[PDB]
RNA sequence: AGUAUGAAAAUGAUUAUUUUAUAAGCAAUCAUGAAUAUAUUAUAUUAUAUUAAUGAUGUACCUUUUGUAUAAUGGGUCAGCAAGUAAUUAAUAUUAGUAAAACAAUAAGUUAUAAAUAAAUAGAAUAAUAUAUAUAUAUAAAAAAAUAUAUAUUU
RNA sequence: UAGCCUUUAUAAAUAAUAAUUAUUAUAUAAUAUAUUAUAUAAAGAAUGGUACAGCAAUUAAUAUAUAUUAGGGAACUGUUUUAUUAAUAAUAUUAAAUCUCGAAAUAUUUAAUUAUAUAUAAUAAAGAGUCAGAUUAUGUGCGAUAAGGUAAAUAAUCUAAAGGGAAACAGCCCAGAUUAAGAUAUAAAGUUCCUAAUAAAUAAUAAGUGAAAUAAAUAUUAAAAU
RNA sequence: AAUAUUUAAAAUCAAAUAUAUAUAUAUUUGUUAAUAGAUAAUAUACGGAUCUUAAUAAUAAGAAUUAUUUAAUUCCUUGGAAUAUUAUAUUUUAAAAUAUAAAUACUGAAUAUCUAAAUAUUAUUAUUAUAAUAAUAAUAAUAUGGUAAUAGAACAUUUAAUGAUAAUAUAUAUUAGUUAUUAAUUAAUAUAUGUAUUAAUUAAAUAGAGAA
RNA sequence: GAAAGAAUUAAAUUAAUAUAAUGGUAUAACUGUGCGAUAAUUGUAACACAAACGAGUGAAACAAGUACGUAAGUAUGGCAUAAUGAACAAAUAACACUGAUUGUAAAGGUUAUUGAUAACGAAUAAAAGUUACGCUAGGGAAGGGUAAUAUAGCGAAAGAGUAGAUAUUGUAAGCUAUGUUUGCCACCUUCGACUCAACAUUUCCUCUUGGUUGUAAAAGCUAAGAAGGGUU
């Protein structure tokens, strides 16, 4: 199974070191979405910063093109040709 | 001291609120990333998603950040900590030898649980 | 300090539209009534343009500073003028020409083509990749330390 | 000059960052007191001597109708004893920047694996600027456990950072401005009005205490437990 | 009741949780309040107003202080069920019964998403004419505060080389529009000129001023 | 059962180490002894620690010779960390490297050594003061913070007060308040007199009151309310 890790927080003020854990994770800005395959080594780093993100267990993973098509609203309309 | 840093030495009722809610967070977090553990290694013997999570043996941790992570003693979940060290903390310069959780640098972040016994 | 033109601004008087005699601060931005003016498609329940009703936000600019609304320096205003340029050399990067040669031709010179040593008459596979070879210290010669040279076409 | 920044590139480049496995023990099963697999517990490979903790040796402090040596008066009546005092011995109790017999977390750091590759390191050729810093939090030297004081160590921000919150606010809590819009989530902070937003539960206060900068020794009144 | 101590979850007691599970072990949590003391100079200073509740009685108020909490309260373990409730519709006699809605509290930035646009880069496509290319447009992803500083690309004025057109034009100024706009353009108005060192590519600057 | 030997275990680094302090040392790095006087030698030194450069530290390995040891092997000074100084110009010797027409030479070069710049990365071989008569370019490269001190109060009461700590007085120590004195930090570069005063009360007088074996009366001491008027 998968991890869904959110970057809640930001980190202004968090020091360097917080920081690198972070960015090895692929988390970006504040609120960047990642799915992460469950492992030993990805628990150990989440446990670091287990205040700045928000971990949910999940099924699948979801591509970004995924993501994308799921985060799209839905526009109230069909075009009719002329 | 004439530069006015005019932060309050006791909470507001919201302030402890949202206080409660982060200590909560990163509770889950915590509970989160031990479930994942424990339904990867069910998979890896075989079991499937489903009865991995209705399973009654519950694998728990064998990392040791995590196994002291989920001890009660050395990180206290909300509804297990006091409420003098949900709001506040130990220095060692001050009367009482407690101050306010917010003077910590970052506390929204930080995350400080456990005090000294008998302090 | 030539001659013509001169609706360039600062500056003064007057007129025209709007606002203003119970309201307080970089004089603006946004929200929003009202009045006025123009409009040869205002068909209008119209569009623009001007204007301190009323509400919200708003601590001039530059320099020097850890730090300026600062009661730190400079500025009455407008117009004109006011500051990384040239010569002789050297080293790097891109492109272009030519190319184991190039510039230049009259010769001469310069650079590259062989690396070293303070210097000297020394200078690269005796049969192949450093285990070979050249130079410097040493030696009878090697080893040792440093750099350079070679695996149809010399770079 | 180094440190921190910038431009262009090189592959036989992942060497960068981050975490996990390592270790000890218990229980079950298989194999020949041992090995393997599985689960669990333990601050969990190697280095260290701070906090804490302690009085080991060193440096200091206290008390014993305890014992010995010596000093001195009295008693005895010159003896021993007594009155004692200093030292040592024994027992018990304490502390320290230059004490650590015990000892953390953080920290230094190693191989492999995994994840970051719209990502890191290293290297080659060329350019700078900077070398007056400030505050907050923590542990200290000086000061008086004074200073918006001074000197360093770690982290963040301002310097060079818009926006929200702390009335106002360089340094605090959030959160980093490509340009729009404005539907939805929101962070810190708030919801009687000024001012965008609220209803509740259980106790205490009668002082406007308090309500966004807690003023102490002590005295009075009252409330629980022994 | 009187008297003397302390104000404590260490011990004990209560409750919750993890293991062996009707019990035991282990871990976690739970132990006073008010007043006086109280203190200076332009002016009261929680930012201000102001905040403590009251039956007869209002469609309706009763901290806006302190302490621990919730998102109406309770059981299972974020979610499900039941029960006090508000509002409405139908039936019956201002009241009774049935049915429906509310259990994410709300505000909150230039945060994030969504809705569009621009630049750069990585990866895929389409149209047009180092075609392994150039221009333009699509989809996914990442980035776009910034002083000293570094790098890339453009605009205004003048000069030199090349350089049609022409009063139905050109230059300048005002007003109102257009183009993602320090610029150039459309129209009207005014003045000069039988007329661009004009468009565009290069080469140079006495090449841009609220700062001495 | 006894004698001797090999020794083992515990304690010890407090003694000793050329020299300060620290770390190490009994497997001794400490001590005694034989040989020795040798490695207190000679050309290449990779690689590391450290590091801006200059410099500094450990050292594998190749080659020549020496001392000890039966041999294995050890020795490139001292158990380790301090015991130091760049160039320039001069001086001495060695090498045979240049030799300004040629041969020599002179002079330079390579190698080894010498002398102190202690302001110790050393500006020259060689240098002290005064300025209120001064000058130029710049920076500030009484208010504010603190309250040791000062003033005042509070808590407790040792001791005076003929008697009795609390009528009055109140050692030394404790907790505070003000920023009125002397200080400290550097964010920020005129004392007195005349005239007019405004404000506070921590009240000098005037008004009310409590205590005063130390209120007999009058004068007084101490304290509470009080800033309306006055205070040469
Ligand atoms: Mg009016
Ligand atoms: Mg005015
Ligand atoms: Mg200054
Ligand atoms: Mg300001
Ligand atoms: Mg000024
Ligand atoms: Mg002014
Ligand atoms: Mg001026
Ligand atoms: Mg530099
Ligand atoms: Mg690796
Ligand atoms: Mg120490
Ligand atoms: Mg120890
Ligand atoms: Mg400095
Ligand atoms: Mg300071
Ligand atoms: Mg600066
Ligand atoms: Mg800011
Ligand atoms: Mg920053
Ligand atoms: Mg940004
Ligand atoms: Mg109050
Ligand atoms: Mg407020
Ligand atoms: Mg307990
Ligand atoms: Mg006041
Ligand atoms: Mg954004
Ligand atoms: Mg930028
Ligand atoms: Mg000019
Ligand atoms: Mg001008
Ligand atoms: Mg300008
Ligand atoms: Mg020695
Ligand atoms: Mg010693
Ligand atoms: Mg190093
Ligand atoms: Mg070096
Ligand atoms: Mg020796
Ligand atoms: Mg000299
Ligand atoms: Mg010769
Ligand atoms: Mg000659
Ligand atoms: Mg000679
Ligand atoms: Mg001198
Ligand atoms: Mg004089
Ligand atoms: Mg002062
Ligand atoms: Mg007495
Ligand atoms: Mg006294
Ligand atoms: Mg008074
Ligand atoms: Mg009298
Ligand atoms: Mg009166």
């Amino acid at each position: 199974v998968f991890y869904k890790v959110t970057l809640s927080r930001s980190l202004i003020g968090v020091p360097h070191t917080t920081k690198s854990i972070v960015k090895s994770l692929g988390l970006g800005k504040r609120g960047s979405i990642v799915y992460k395959k469950v492992n030993p080594a990805i628990a150990g780093s989440l446990a670091k910063v287990k205040e700045l993100v928000k971990v949910e267990v999940t099924e699948h993973e979801l591509t970004p093109s995924q993501q994308r098509e799921l985060r799209k609203s839905n526009p109230g309309f069909i075009v009719e040709k002329r | 001291g004439g530069l006015l840093w005019k932060i309050p030495w006791r909470m507001s009722t919201h302030q402890k609120t949202r206080q409660r809610e982060r200590l909560r967070n990163v509770d889950q977090v915590i509970k989160q990333l031990t479930l994942g553990l424990h339904v990867q290694r069910c998979q890896d013997k075989g079991l499937t998603y489903q009865e991995a999570m209705e399973s009654k043996k519950k694998y728990k941790p064998r990392s040791k950040s995590l196994r002291l992570l989920n001890k009660p003693s050395v990180f206290p979940k909300e509804n297990q900590m006091s409420s003098k060290d949900k709001y506040w903390t130990f220095d060692k310069k001050a009367v009482g030898y407690r101050k306010g959780i917010h003077k910590v640098p970052k506390w929204t972040k930080i995350s400080i649980r456990k005090a000294p016994k008998f302090f």
